[PDB]
């Protein structure tokens, strides 16, 4: 209770494992990233798909 | 970032001396002097 104001839309929601609120959700799915190699990719690479 | 041979992983948390990648930073520290890494 904050006098009225709700932050629950900017307020982080711990259910999901990443604790990151709505809008925060809606801005990095709202970015397509390029995928890049920061996780490590040599095991995609080799195996031929 | 890839792997560590050489650096043992603490459950423990320390402010960043060495950067090494996602969150990960190695120290040399003493609890024999060693080279330890952690978040
Ligand atoms: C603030 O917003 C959330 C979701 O939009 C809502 O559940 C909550 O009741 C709101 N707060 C108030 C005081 O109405």
């Amino acid at each position: 209770y904050f006098g009225g104001f709700n932050f629950s839309q900017i307020l982080p929601d711990p259910s999901k494992p990443s604790k990151r609120s709505f809008i925060e959700d809606l801005l990095f799915n709202k970015v397509t990233l390029a995928d890049a190699g920061f996780i490590k990719q040599y095991g995609d690479c080799l195996g031929d798909i | 970032a890839g792997c560590l041979i050489g650096a043992e992983y603490v459950n423990n948390s320390y402010e960043c001396d060495i950067p090494i990648g996602a969150g990960i930073c190695a120290s040399y520290q003493t609890q024999s002097q060693s080279i330890i890494a952690y978040t």
